[PDB]
């Protein structure tokens, strides 16, 4: 198939958009990462619970620090 | 009410009235701050919005 | 705040037409814009002046990092004389400790 | 399946773990699970959004940062092409927000 790698590099770009948008809002967050994120919404999830997730996961990691 | 503002108009202090900056992970109040003064007669035709916007930057400063 | 407003004073206060009160006030705040360094070709010295705020800031600690101290011994000086109303000695060698290091900080 | 999957190299990302039967990844995974069956959120609206990313725009403008703001309205505008939007709007947008510098480097 060639028109569905095509939509493969469309995914790409729009992952180096929110990659500039991931910058300029200081996120640790990278790519793969933000794939895994973008899975989770085709499953449907809260922003609001991934971010409580993550906001626990991060700032433990500086707790063994 | 303490300064020398009380001895003028109560209508241009009421134009005049504060606002925030809306909220960011590193806020302080010195980060987060403004006043505004919106219009409130036909003289959004002499004052334009972006003229305020500019009148905000440079009160940032 | 007094070029711009002389030449603002005058173009509002002589002009018997609105539009020219308009493009006065207009071209006031925009040169004043250019004035300050809110501009966005002179941005990099705007970067500089940011700079300047920052040894503001830390100058503060670094005031106060002598006096948290310096000064914090002599009350403890004064406790030494409620007792005689040794360890002192030790402050006195932990000035050797704590003046060069605040000094090359400075 | 995938699902797990995902919990789980999210977790491995995030933490920087590398070893799937460290005790603190079980310890994560059931932390995962137990907020994500416990459901009381609010669900995400676009109109709340629309405000906050005009306001984001607007603080940007404010505060001087003339290009980075144009790049945020612009890279939004490019973004909103091709109900998703709104769920990686908000999530970015909640995670952290703006930086003291510009952190505008793209020269395409």
């Amino acid at each position: 198939a060639a028109a569905a790698a095509a939509n493969l590099n469309a995914v790409r770009e729009t992952m180096d958009v929110l990659l500039e948008i991931s910058r300029i809002l200081n996120t640790g967050l990278d790519m793969e990462t933000l794939s895994i994120c973008v899975r989770l919404c085709e499953q449907g999830i809260n922003p609001e619970a991934l971010s409580s997730v993550i906001k626990e996961l991060r700032k433990a990691t500086e707790a063994l620090k | 009410r303490a300064t020398n503002a009380q001895f003028d108009s109560p209508e241009i202090l009421r134009r005049l009235d504060v606002r925030l900056l809306e909220v960011s992970p590193g806020d302080t109040g010195w980060d987060v701050f403004s006043l505004d003064y919106h219009v409130d007669g036909p003289i959004a035709t002499v004052f334009t919005r972006e003229c305020m916007s500019h009148y905000l930057r440079v009160f940032n400063f | 705040l007094e070029c711009s407003w002389d030449e603002l004073w005058n173009k509002v206060q002589q002009a018997q037409d609105l539009d020219h009160i308009i493009a006065a006030h207009e071209v006031f705040l925009d040169t004043i814009i250019s004035r300050c360094l809110l501009d966005s070709d002179s941005r990099a010295l705007l970067n500089q002046l940011r700079a300047v705020f920052d040894q503001i800031i830390e100058l503060q600690n670094a005031q106060d990092a002598i006096y948290r101290a310096a000064l914090e011994e002599l009350q403890r000086r004064l406790q030494f004389e409620e007792k005689k109303k040794e360890e002192e000695n030790k402050r006195i060698g932990e000035f050797k400790e704590s003046i060069p290091k605040m000094c090359s900080q400075l | 399946a995938q699902q797990e999957r995902d919990v789980r190299e999210l977790v491995r990302g995030v933490a920087g773990l590398q070893d799937e039967a460290d005790p603190n990844f079980q310890l994560a995974l059931n932390f995962a699970w137990s907020n994500f069956r416990f459901h009381r959120f609010l669900d995400v609206n676009s109109h709340k959004i629309e405000k906050t990313i005009e306001g984001i725009y607007e603080k940007f403008v404010i505060h001087s940062d003339l290009s980075k703001a144009a790049s945020w309205k612009r890279l939004t505008e490019e973004f909103l092409n091709a109900d998703a939007h709104y769920s990686i709007l908000s999530l970015l947008l909640c995670l952290s927000d703006s930086p003291s510098n510009s952190s505008y480097v793209e020269t395409p």
